[PDB]
Order: C-alpha cells, then structure tokens, then sequence
C-alpha cells in the first residue's frame, strides 16, 4: 500500500503494473471525493443562499 | 504488418552470443552482458534477430 515501500522493491521495467494499478485505484479515490464534494457543496451553498 | 506502417531512424545491431544468452537480450530481462555489455531500453520498439 505504500509508493516508497513498493517502489524500492520494485524496479521500473516490470515495475509498472503494480505501479500502473495504485495509480489507478487511487485517482478513483479523488475523484469520489472530488465528486463528492461538489455535491456537499452544492448542498451547502442552497442552504447559504 | 511490418511494410504497411512506416517508420524513420532505423538502426542496426551486429554481435553473436550464445544460444542461452539470447533471451537476456530483450526489453525489461537481466543477464551479465545484458547488464554489463548491452542494454536494451524499456521503450524499445524494434524486432531482433
């Protein structure tokens, strides 16, 4: 689960697909949080006005 | 497929190893003169034989 633990003990040829995927999974992570917060803001701003 | 695609900057590559060898010489593969004497890149895009 950790880029620095997975990056030392990987090299970058074939260190890719690990590396690739973290990637992925965690640019999914934003992104709900990303959306999810628009909608809590949107949310709040209705309430502010 | 190779005729059909075009490419530019072709480069030639001349050396004999034994038999047990010719597996090190490829993209992401480790071997004494592999990683001592010649080195392909990972990015590599070209045909060996």
């Amino acid at each position: 689960s950790v880029l620095n633990d997975i990056l030392s003990r990987l090299d970058p040829p074939e260190a890719e697909v690990q590396i690739d995927r973290l990637i992925t999974g965690r640019l999914q992570s934003l992104q709900t949080y990303v959306t999810q917060q628009l909608i809590r803001a949107a949310e709040i701003r209705a309430s502010a006005n | 497929k190779l005729n059909d695609l075009c490419f530019t900057n072709v480069y030639a590559d001349s050396f004999v190893i034994r038999g047990d060898e010719v597996r090190q010489i490829a993209p992401g593969q480790t071997g004494k003169i592999a990683d001592y004497n010649y080195k392909l890149p990972d990015d590599f895009t070209g045909c060996v034989i």
